[PDB]
């Protein structure tokens, strides 16, 4: 995949084998009046292996 | 984007959506640009949310 987060932070291999689990967690990851403890790097020199 | 980069001291350069570095090649059709004059502190107060 091409973009910013998948290009600089976490790149899944093209020949990936396995499973991906996804579920929304609003209460356990967000709170009122902002919650920006998490960080994602959108500035990198090149794409990520 | 040189004029955006070299012309004027560009006291404000912050943005959160798209990196202003990987932008010369990135290409759209329409851009909504709005011009107005404020003091120093309102420039900092300009933000999302
Ligand atoms: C981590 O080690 C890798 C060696 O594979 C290097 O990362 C590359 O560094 C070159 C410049 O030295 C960049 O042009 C590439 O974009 C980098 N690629 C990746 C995937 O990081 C480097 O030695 C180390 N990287 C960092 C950020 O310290």
């Amino acid at each position: 995949q091409t973009g910013n987060i998948a290009d600089y932070n976490y790149k899944l291999p093209d020949d990936f084998t396995g499973c991906v689990i996804a579920w929304n967690s609003n209460k356990l990851d967000s709170k009122h009046s902002g919650n920006y403890d998490y960080w994602y790097r959108l500035f990198r020199k090149s794409k990520l292996k | 984007y040189s004029v955006l980069y070299n012309f004027a001291p560009f006291f404000a350069f912050k943005c959160y959506g798209v990196s202003p570095t990987k932008l010369n090649d990135l290409c759209f059709t329409n851009v909504y640009a709005d011009s107005f004059v404020i003091k120093g502190n309102e420039v900092s107060q300009i933000a999302p949310g």
